[PDB]
């Protein structure tokens, strides 16, 4: 929200990916919903502002 | 940040294993994207030797 | 003459009080009316039982529990029964579904629901109904799964856990890459709704509608796409020249049977 209302570059980087691996033992197919889960919802998200 | 590593019951079912304990996904969304999609039938193809990089 | 007059009246009078117990069997009356449906002979007229059974599982969608207790009572007994009552059913929801009836399809996919949670209903032809209900989801379609899904997500998740996480990778691919409105969005929302509240708004069967033991039971596998039979033209009767001889053995039978 506030780099939108300022108007800035739009970067993003997802981290932290053994998480899911090591740490949630996600199978590979619902590891890729997850990850786009987090895309669509912050994607929605900057729709909205 | 909370650690969430899952027990086991039994050796048997695989490492990676989708378990009732996860909360089941269920993204929703609108109507949920489309992309600049580089659609076939232009062309592209994948000279057979690579591989998914380790299969074996 | 006499025999045939008797044979008549036998069926006019016993179909008419089998559909009332049909009707009028309760939970609190279900070892009763089905003692009920047994002092009538429902195997004498097989078919129009199986045709009181559809008629009450479709008609009711509150009732198909209660059918269905009275189908597992007789189903365990004489599973050929509780069978055509499944052919039927599978017969009026590929009717519902292959022409496009809503309500007809509804109505049959809670009797096989019911019968899948009771276990009399096997759970390949379950599978089979969810994938073919999950194939090319539409609003329809969808809600047809996800509503069977919402009393038979116990059943299928409890004996085969593997229907459950398919049904999740299915149900969210084709609503999370595909285009679908708020209806689908909201249904697929539900429907984790169940699988996450670990089926405790519909469990298997309410108190009641379970209480045939482990393997006394009869979970008989007639499928979805197999070419199987209503073979309700039982519904209309037909004169007896053994009418004496059969009548005695299935006499016994419900004496041997209680």
């Amino acid at each position: 929200k506030h780099a939108v209302q300022e108007r800035l570059a739009v970067t993003v980087c997802i981290n932290k990916i053994d998480r899911l691996i090591l740490e949630l033992k996600l199978p590979p197919t619902d590891a890729y919903y997850k990850l786009r889960h987090i895309v669509d919802e912050v994607n929605g998200l900057i729709s909205m502002y | 940040p909370n650690v969430v590593f899952i027990k086991t019951e039994d050796p048997d079912l695989p490492a990676f294993y989708f378990d009732p304990l996860i909360n089941p996904i269920s993204h929703r969304h609108s109507v949920k994207s489309q992309e600049p999609l580089p659609d076939d039938d232009e062309e592209f193809e994948l000279p057979e030797f690579v591989e998914p990089f380790l299969k074996d | 003459k006499n025999s045939l007059a008797y044979q008549r009246m036998s069926w006019e009078a016993l179909k008419k009080s089998i559909n009332g117990l049909i009707n009028k069997v309760n939970i609190s009356n279900i070892s009763i009316i089905i003692q009920e449906l047994l002092q009538e002979n429902i195997v004498r007229g097989r078919g129009l039982l199986s045709r009181s059974v559809l008629q009450a599982q479709s008609a009711s969608p509150i009732f198909t529990h209660v059918y269905a207790a009275l189908v597992a009572i007789i189903n365990s007994k004489f599973p050929q029964i509780g069978e055509l009552i499944l052919k039927r059913l599978i017969l009026n929801f590929r009717k519902g579904y292959r022409r496009n009836d809503k309500q007809l399809c509804l109505t049959a996919s809670k009797f096989v629901a019911h019968l899948i949670n009771q276990n009399v209903a096997h759970e390949v032809l379950c599978l089979e109904m969810l994938t073919l209900l999950l194939e090319r989801p539409t609003d329809d379609s969808v809600e047809v799964a996800i509503g069977f899904l919402k009393e038979c997500g116990l059943k299928l998740t409890q004996v085969s856990p593997r229907g459950i996480n398919a049904i999740f990778e299915r149900l969210r691919n084709i609503l999370h890459e595909s285009e679908i409105d708020k209806r689908v969005q909201y249904m697929i929302e539900v429907m984790f709704a169940v699988r996450k509240d670990g089926f405790k708004d519909h469990p298997i069967i309410l108190e009641g509608l379970d209480l045939v033991e482990e393997d006394d039971q009869f979970t008989h596998m007639l499928p979805l796409e197999d070419d199987y039979n209503p073979e309700d033209v039982l519904n209309v009767f037909k004169m007896d020249p053994n009418f004496m001889e059969n009548e005695e053995k299935y006499k016994a039978i419900k004496k041997e049977i209680l």
